[PDB]
């Protein structure tokens, strides 16, 4: 009885990684919202030496 | 033309694909890079000496120049990345998809 | 014509300065007005055309297209106002923008003199359709129908363009007097052979052609009533009317590259009559209709010869008259009930009987019943082509048995048989409803009685 | 001229415009605390400018006329229904959640603002940073859902990333008998109807998590109910408070600039508040929307733009 | 008053009110004197007058 | 549920309020007048006055005139032996035929 | 970033490309390509993150990569020649060189992916700067040097470019990345018609340039980055919804929109030339562009996409920041069709 | 109705087009974003242009 709107299913249909995802696609994240990726864990690995006896 | 050009062309193609195909470094292709420059700059000062073009002997220094500023913007980009991501590998570079 | 096309662009105004309340009854009376201005264009010469500049001319083709659009932008507004009562008023306006669009564009497509100003024109006209549809739509498929609408159109056209700019530039003009009088044989070759092929396919895809039609049931059923009754009154009139401007220069070609097109047609009309014959959908029953009546329009134009220009005017405003009556009172139907089942609803003939009437007198004038210009038209595109060939009758004859067949299935589910017993909400006929289905009919009565200014120039 | 890179330029400097004592100072405690009445009395006593809690209708006093709007129109939430059915099933919980925690984003950066462009040190009743425990007391309760906490940690994370911690944060430590004793003594049946694990919750989160995480960024101060209520010497305590390891003796010209730039643009600082999530809880359908924005539109003050209401009393349109 | 905080264009901006009219006007001046020139230059140029 | 969606509103009848409507507006004076322009104009202005106009549209056609050509053609060619109809339509003295 | 540095950044962007413009010798051209990377890079890199990193550093390998290859094919040019004025290069070699290493910087295909890769690294106005400034300087170059371009491989490139970015636009979601494939589409027409009328490519640059600012104004005053943070648009300000999809209409060639000028224009003037196959596949390619405006057009402004909660608190704030000339540019994106024969002017 | 406008007519036009289109936008896309591969690509391409193009 009323014009017909899209909806949650038409949503993510449209809010994928990409369209007509694949399996590499579908493997695929959206990026983050603020373009900020989290910062990765590396290690700093400081050097070690020894100051001595010699 | 003598076989002298031929040798710096050579070197010049042969820095162009070193460039083209990366390894692992980020540092190793901008070393490629480096080189590609320097043979532009021996084959533009074998021609202006050659030819006694006077007035021209001012253009390989302007290119150095430029090359390290280049070589400046590509260092510049290398710590970044390397302050990024732990080492200065190419295949960190894949966020972006096309 | 700029004493009709500038009152339209002062309708713009006139519709986004009116009152919230107003205005539907602002737009339908100027409209009115303007439909009444644009009437004397119809006296038309016997020897050449009506050349008001250099720019805009009318034809005794292009008047009855002119006065059809003018008289139907008032009936889609009462349609619209019908359906339309929730909207918010900037929406309201809106929507009247893009019906006023439509019938400027169609009124300068109809008077442009050039035939890359009358492409560029008849392209634009798609613009204010897809809005209106995959805006105004209720369904889900009106996006899907706007797409493949677009698209054939866009295809088609694309290669006209690109023979229209390969025309101007070996010929030196596109003006329709230029080519017409300085118009040289085309030989047979490859290259002629293309351009022919881009030109019919074009106007084909407009028509639409049998197998280029899959946009027509796609819009037509999911557009709104405003554009459902645009899409096939005029719209698919543009491209019976490019075929007969474009053929002047295609000839010889045509008499031997109208075969496929011809076949096409002619075994198109009765494969979509037999369509109509099992369709679980008014709406698409009367689309399948319509182009029924667009493939005998192509089978009169493709044997072209002045017999057959006559019949195809006369059923191109024919079929656009009956088309909008029969889409108007699909949509009553529908607003009765909210769904397009066409056996949903029955006994219609016992719950609203002044509304049976204008359904048989709707489904009477889509079967050629004479002396109606619907007639006219069909029996003038047969004799034509009985003189073309004489197994044409054969096929025409199964046509119009089909023809009958469906209409008055039509009519009989619709109206016929005991009403639907739990549906209780078919309230009596608007004085809207049936003034909007008596300014529909009237005018093919007159017109059946003045039969000569539908013919077109031949006549 | 309003603020910008040409007065950055010009010479505007926000560590010019600071006096030293231009400190962000946010009061916390447990529900139906004495925390309102320190955060009152530290703002008047150290010359602050104190924002009350960012309730429900806070945008709404910022902006328009300072009557809040209708409920349908602002929120579409209710504490009064989510105390009485905690577990509804149109997401009343969640709602209210999110909604609450947009107004205390929205009122962090007006505080900002007024501190960088004004150099007068803010005292919130509550901020972004302890927004979180009632989010946890809910879930642990079983009110919301493990999805609407994602949600939740999702556009906190790129909305809060963004701004400077307070300088000092005040907690008010209450046990939760005296809670009970003092909300039964207030008669309000909707929150009489709080159970006592809800207040436990509260105040497992703002001791176990909240008081950690923001000791490291800056000191924290803990009071009781007797120490909170002598307020002397908790503007004393303030005052002495002379270290400061956060970021604000980090900061520069053109950090401030950036900040002041950001918490003076209301939409880029809502930016991320709606994100295409669609829960059912926040989730709002075509129609809906359509509906209320219309409603909203017609609403006196909001068809246009603020200099531009002839209903309001607004003249010389015509040459605006 | 209405609105809590004074709206950013509560007053007109007379100065750029004052700008803006003395702009359109001085355009329209120009545009009228280089369209006289530019015709009685033509006229003098084919001789005409 | 997944949403916070309106429920589909009952469908509205004019009838109801306004027994005596025409179905164009809900206001019962707009929805008379909008009724009373569209008869009176489309009616009686467009049908009545554009079909008696394009009945006694002038002969610019030329019907009555090539009839009155036609009967002096016939009379003039009958009156002195010559051929109703010519066989050609063009004159072969000035049409120079290639050899 | 400093305002004062980025200024003069940005203040040195331009300075390059006008120098590339203005210069007659090689050497100031490739400087003028050298300052303009150069100052081009932390413009790219304004806002740190590790995808602003990245895409600078591709975008700068690549350019790099373009002028070494430039620089080369100017001293192969040298050799057989002695000249410095930028002309009608004298050698074959040297041209080729000099022509994919501008196709390169361009973003032609098959040198086409960093274009998407770095439009969807880099910020709204990034990306802006980027597609309009440095599409505008080796465009310049090409039209210097048009009369020596090899047709075959100058149409090959553009044929590529016109599908390629069709196809790409298609699959994509990302609005960055559909602007970057309308952008490598609108370059393979204009290098397309380069080869006939310098002309006719500059008008379409100009037209192209209009549009892409029109669509990342309205991109920007949305701050909409995907398909569905751009749904939500309607709710909150429903007249830049109806802009974009008028803009988007015109991107995608339609009738009476300014859009279809360019195409018209450069299927006229390519048909001058006897060609016919290639006009009628330009031509019929750019349905896909249409298709995924199309797309785009219905998921923001022709239907209404569901919206969330504090949109409420959204509608009470008003947008205060304007970017000055957004209407124009949106009138000249969609109503200048009438006012076509300025070409002539342009000439 | 079947057979011929609702299956076949739909399968030769509209359909086989849109699915060319949908496979190739899919292979043109399928980038994992590496510099190694597509300036390998580059390279062939360069050379591809100097050898064919005379
Ligand atoms: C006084 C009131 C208070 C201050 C108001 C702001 C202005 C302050 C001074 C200033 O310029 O600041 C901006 C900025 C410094 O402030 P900021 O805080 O860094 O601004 C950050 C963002 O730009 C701020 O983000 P944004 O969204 O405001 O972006 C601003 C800017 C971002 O764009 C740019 O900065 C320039 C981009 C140019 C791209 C190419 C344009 C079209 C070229 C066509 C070529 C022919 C065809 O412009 C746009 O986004 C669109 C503006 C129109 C562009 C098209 C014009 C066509 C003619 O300076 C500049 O951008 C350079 C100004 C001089 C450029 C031309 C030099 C010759
Ligand atoms: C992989 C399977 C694909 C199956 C595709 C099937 C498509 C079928 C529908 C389209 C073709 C219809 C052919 C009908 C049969 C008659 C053909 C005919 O008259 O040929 C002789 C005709 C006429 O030749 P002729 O034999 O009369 O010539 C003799 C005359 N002289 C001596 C002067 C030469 O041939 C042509 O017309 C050739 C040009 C045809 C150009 C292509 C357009 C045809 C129509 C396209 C319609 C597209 C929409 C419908 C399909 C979707
Ligand atoms: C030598 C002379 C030859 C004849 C010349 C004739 C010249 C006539 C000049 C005067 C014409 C204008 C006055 C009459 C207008 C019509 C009024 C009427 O009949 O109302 C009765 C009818 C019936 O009236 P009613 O039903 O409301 O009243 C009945 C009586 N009571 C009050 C008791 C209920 O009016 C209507 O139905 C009103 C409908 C709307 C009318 C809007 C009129 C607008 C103004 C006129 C515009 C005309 C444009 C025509 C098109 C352009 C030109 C071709
Ligand atoms: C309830 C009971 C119903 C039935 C009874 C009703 C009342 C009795 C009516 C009986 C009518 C029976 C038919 C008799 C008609 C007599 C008048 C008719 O013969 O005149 C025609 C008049 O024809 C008209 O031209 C028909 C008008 C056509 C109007 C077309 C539509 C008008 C505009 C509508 C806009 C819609 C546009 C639609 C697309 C174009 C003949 O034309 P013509 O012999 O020469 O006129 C002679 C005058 N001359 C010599 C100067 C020429
Ligand atoms: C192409 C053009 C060719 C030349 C055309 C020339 C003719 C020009 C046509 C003029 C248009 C005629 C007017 C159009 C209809 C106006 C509709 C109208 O009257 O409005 C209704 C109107 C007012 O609105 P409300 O219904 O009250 O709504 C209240 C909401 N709270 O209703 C009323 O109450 C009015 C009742 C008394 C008014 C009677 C008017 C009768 C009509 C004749 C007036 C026109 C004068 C004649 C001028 C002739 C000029 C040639
Ligand atoms: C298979 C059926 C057709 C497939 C259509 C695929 C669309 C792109 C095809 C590319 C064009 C195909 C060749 C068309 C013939 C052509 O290009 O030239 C035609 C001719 C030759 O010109 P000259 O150079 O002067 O000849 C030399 C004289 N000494 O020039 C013209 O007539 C211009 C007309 C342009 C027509 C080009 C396209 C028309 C063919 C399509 C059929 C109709 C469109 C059908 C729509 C469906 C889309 C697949
Ligand atoms: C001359 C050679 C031409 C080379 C190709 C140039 C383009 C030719 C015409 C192509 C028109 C563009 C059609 C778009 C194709 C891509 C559509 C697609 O990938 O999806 C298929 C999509 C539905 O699939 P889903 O993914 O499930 O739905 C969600 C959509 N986002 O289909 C559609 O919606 C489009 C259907 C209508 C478009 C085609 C209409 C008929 C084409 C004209 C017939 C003549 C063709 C000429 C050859
Ligand atoms: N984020 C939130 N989620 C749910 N409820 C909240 C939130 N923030 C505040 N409230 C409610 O608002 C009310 C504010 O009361 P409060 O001002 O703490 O009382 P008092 O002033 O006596 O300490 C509390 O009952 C609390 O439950």
């Amino acid at each position: 009885a009323r014009q017909w709107q899209p909806d949650v299913e038409w949503a993510e249909q449209f809010g994928g990684a990409v369209m007509y995802p694949t399996k590499e696609t579908a493997h695929w994240k959206p990026p983050p919202w603020n373009d900020v990726d989290p910062p990765k864990d590396t290690l700093v690995s400081n050097l070690t030496l020894n100051f001595g006896p010699q | 033309m003598p076989l002298v050009y031929m040798n710096i062309i050579m070197a010049f193609a042969i820095a162009l694909a070193g460039l083209l195909m990366y390894r692992s470094h980020l540092m190793s292709s901008l070393l490629c890079l480096e080189g590609m420059m320097l043979s532009l700059f021996i084959m533009s000062t074998l021609i202006i000496l050659n030819t006694h073009f006077t007035l021209a002997n001012m253009m390989p220094i302007i290119l150095l120049v430029f090359a390290a500023c280049e070589a400046a913007l590509g260092l510049s980009l290398l710590v970044m990345v390397s302050n990024t991501y732990g080492t200065d590998y190419v295949q960190n570079l894949n966020l972006l998809q096309c | 014509m700029l004493k009709i096309i500038i009152p339209t662009t002062m309708l713009l105004p006139m519709t986004w300065m009116s009152k919230h309340n107003m205005i539907w009854i602002n737009a339908t009376v100027h409209s009115l007005l303007i439909s009444l201005i644009s009437l004397s264009l119809l006296n038309q010469l016997g020897e050449n055309s009506l050349n008001f500049s250099l720019t805009f001319f009318s034809d005794s083709l292009s008047a009855p297209l002119l006065v059809l659009t003018t008289w139907l932008l008032p009936l889609m507004l009462m349609a619209s106002q019908s359906h339309l009562s929730k909207e918010t008023t900037t929406r309201k306006k809106l929507y009247i923008t893009m019906l006023i669009l439509l019938q400027l564009f169609l009124i300068m497509t109809f008077t442009a003199t050039e035939l890359i100003l009358f492409y560029i024109l008849f392209e634009a006209t798609l613009v204010p359709t897809l809005i209106i549809i995959t805006r105004w739509g209720n369904q889900t498929e009106r996006l899907n129908a706007g797409l493949y609408f677009l698209f054939y159109t866009l295809a088609g056209s694309l290669p006209l363009l690109v023979a229209l700019v390969y025309i101007q530039n070996t010929t030196g003009s596109l003006n329709f007097l230029i080519i017409h009088y300085w118009s040289h044989p085309l030989s047979n070759s490859w290259s002629n052979i293309f351009m022919w092929l881009a030109c019919i396919m074009a106007f084909m895809v407009k028509m639409p052609l049998y197998g280029l039609h899959l946009w027509l049931p796609k819009a037509h059923v999911e557009a709104p009533i405003a554009g459902s009754m645009v899409l096939a009154a005029v719209l698919l009139k543009l491209g019976g009317y490019g075929m007969m401007r474009i053929t002047t220069i295609l000839n010889p070609l045509t008499n031997y590259m109208a075969y496929p097109f011809l076949m096409l047609s002619m075994w198109g009309m009765i494969m979509t009559s037999s369509i109509c014959l099992r369709q679980t959908d008014l709406k698409s029953l009367i689309a399948y209709s319509s182009v029924s009546h667009m493939a005998l329009v192509i089978v009169a134009i493709m044997i072209q010869t002045p017999w057959s220009f006559m019949g195809a005017t006369a059923l191109m405003i024919a079929h656009g008259l009956t088309s909008s009556m029969l889409f108007c009172l699909a949509n009553t139907n529908y607003e009765r009930v909210h769904s397009r089942t066409m056996i949903l609803a029955r006994g219609l003939q016992t719950l609203l009987p002044l509304m049976a009437t204008w359904w048989l007198v709707a489904s009477l004038t889509n079967l050629a019943l004479p002396p109606s210009i619907n007639l006219i038209g069909e029996l003038f595109i047969i004799t034509a082509s009985f003189s073309w060939s004489n197994i044409t009758i054969i096929l025409m004859g199964m046509n119009m048995m089909i023809t009958a067949l469906y209409s008055l299935y039509m009519l009989i589910t619709t109206q016929r048989g005991k009403y639907t017993h739990h549906i209780n909400n078919i309230k009596p006929s608007f004085t809207r409803e049936n003034a909007l289905m008596a300014l529909h009919i009237l005018p093919l009565l007159l017109l059946t009685l003045n039969p000569k200014m539908i013919l077109g120039p031949l006549y | 001229l309003q603020y910008g890179p040409l007065a950055f330029v010009l010479g505007e400097r926000t560590t010019r415009k600071l006096t030293e004592t231009s400190k962000v100072i946010t009061v916390d405690g447990n529900i139906c605390s004495g925390k309102g009445r320190l955060a009152r009395e530290i703002a008047e006593k150290l010359g602050l400018r104190h924002f009350p809690e960012a309730g429900i209708h806070y945008a709404d006093s910022t902006t328009g006329d300072g009557k809040p709007l209708d409920v349908q129109l602002s929120g579409n939430c209710s504490l009064e229904k989510f105390y009485d059915d905690p577990k509804s099933n149109d997401g009343n919980s969640y709602r209210l959640q999110s909604w609450l925690y947009a107004s205390r984003l929205l009122q962090y950066a007006d505080a900002l603002e007024h501190l960088l462009s004004t150099g007068q040190g803010v005292v919130l009743e509550r901020s972004i940073y302890s927004d979180f425990v009632f989010l946890e007391a809910m879930y642990r309760q079983g009110f919301i859902r493990k999805q609407c906490v994602e949600h939740y940690n999702e556009v906190k994370k790129v909305t809060a990333c963004e701004y400077l911690p307070p300088h000092v944060v005040v907690y008010v430590d209450v046990p939760v008998p005296e809670i009970q004793s003092r909300i039964q003594k207030k008669g309000n049946p909707h929150e009489m109807k709080i159970t006592a694990a809800y207040l436990q919750d509260i105040e497992n989160a703002y001791k176990k998590t909240f008081l950690p995480e923001m000791s490291e960024k800056c000191e924290v101060l803990q009071y009781s109910a007797r120490e909170a209520e002598d307020a002397e010497k908790v503007v004393e305590d303030i005052e002495y408070l002379k270290c400061d390891k956060g970021p604000w003796p980090d900061q520069d010209d053109r950090t401030f600039h950036r900040l002041r730039m950001l918490v003076q643009n209301k939409l880029e600082v809502l930016n991320y508040t709606t994100i295409p999530v669609y829960l059912p809880e926040i989730t709002i359908g075509a129609h809906q929307s359509d509906r209320v924005f219309q409603k909203f539109t017609e609403l006196p003050g909001r068809k246009y733009s603020p200099g531009y209401n002839e209903d309001v009393g607004d003249k010389w349109i015509w040459l605006k | 008053k209405f609105y809590i905080r004074e709206p950013p264009h509560g007053s007109p901006d007379w100065l750029k009110v004052g700008l803006t009219l003395g702009t359109s006007v001085f355009l329209w001046i120009y545009l009228i004197k280089q369209h006289k020139e530019d015709v009685l230059e033509y006229k003098r140029r084919n001789g005409l007058e | 549920i997944r949403l916070q969606e309106d429920p589909d509103p009952e469908d509205e009848n004019l009838y109801e309020k306004n027994p005596d409507s025409h179905g164009y507006d809900k206001d019962p004076i707009v929805d008379l007048w909008n009724m009373r322009v569209v008869f009176f104009f489309g009616f009686s202005i467009v049908l009545v006055l554009g079909s008696t106009f394009v009945a006694y549209l002038p002969d610019y056609r030329m019907q009555e005139w090539a009839r009155r050509e036609a009967e002096r053609l016939v009379k003039y060619r009958e009156a002195n032996g010559l051929p109703l109809m010519e066989s050609n339509c063009f004159d072969p003295n000035k049409i120079q035929l290639p050899e | 970033m400093n305002p004062i540095i980025y200024t003069t950044l940005i203040m040195t962007v331009m300075s390059g490309t006008m120098l590339v413009m203005i210069s007659s010798h090689w050497l100031l051209i490739w400087i003028g390509f050298e300052m303009n990377l150069l100052a081009m890079i932390p413009v790219l890199m304004k806002n740190f993150n590790p995808r602003a990193t990245e895409a600078a550093t591709k975008y700068f390998l690549t350019q790099a990569t373009a002028s070494m290859m430039l620089m080369m094919a100017i001293i192969i040019n040298l050799l057989y020649s002695g000249q410095w004025t930028i002309t009608k290069m004298f050698n074959p070699v040297a041209m080729t060189m000099m022509t994919m290493a501008l196709a390169m910087k361009l973003g032609l295909s098959p040198f086409h992916f960093w274009v998407p890769e770095v439009t969807q690294g880099i910020s709204l106005q990034a990306g802006l700067l980027l597609l309009t400034w440095q599409k505008l300087a080796p465009l310049s170059v090409l039209c210097q040097i048009s009369q020596s371009i090899n047709p075959n491989l100058m149409l090959t490139m553009a044929m590529l470019s016109i599908l390629i970015g069709g196809w790409g636009g298609l699959n994509q979601t990302q609005l960055r990345k559909i602007m970057a494939y309308s952008s490598i589409a609108h370059m393979g027409w204009m290098t397309a018609v380069l080869p006939y009328n310098t002309t006719m490519t500059i008008l379409n640059l100009l037209i192209y340039i209009t549009m892409t600012l029109a669509m990342f104004m309205l991109l920007i005053h949305s701050s909409a980055t995907t398909t569905l943070s751009l749904s939500h648009t309607w709710n909150k300000m429903p007249v830049i919804t109806s802009l974009m999809m008028v803009t988007l209409l015109s991107m995608g060639g339609l009738p009476p929109l300014s859009g279809f000028m360019p195409k018209w224009m450069i299927i006229q003037e390519m048909t001058k030339n006897e060609s016919i196959i290639m006009p009628t596949l330009m031509a019929m390619t750019a349905l896909l562009n249409l298709y995924f405006y199309m797309r785009l057009a219905y998921s923001s402004s022709l239907t209404m996409f569901p919206s969330t909660n504090n949109m409420k608190m959204k509608w009470q704030f008003e947008h205060t920041k304007q970017m000055k000339l957004l209407p124009t540019m949106i009138v000249l994106s969609t109503l200048v069709l009438p006012m076509t024969p300025a070409l002539s002017s342009l000439n | 109705s079947s057979l011929l406008d609702l299956i076949w007519l739909e399968t030769i036009l509209p359909k086989t087009t849109s699915f060319i289109q949908m496979k190739m936008s899919i292979m043109v896309s399928n980038q994992k974003g590496l510099i190694k591969l597509y300036f390998l690509s580059f390279l062939i391409t360069i050379m591809i242009s100097m050898t064919l193009f005379n």
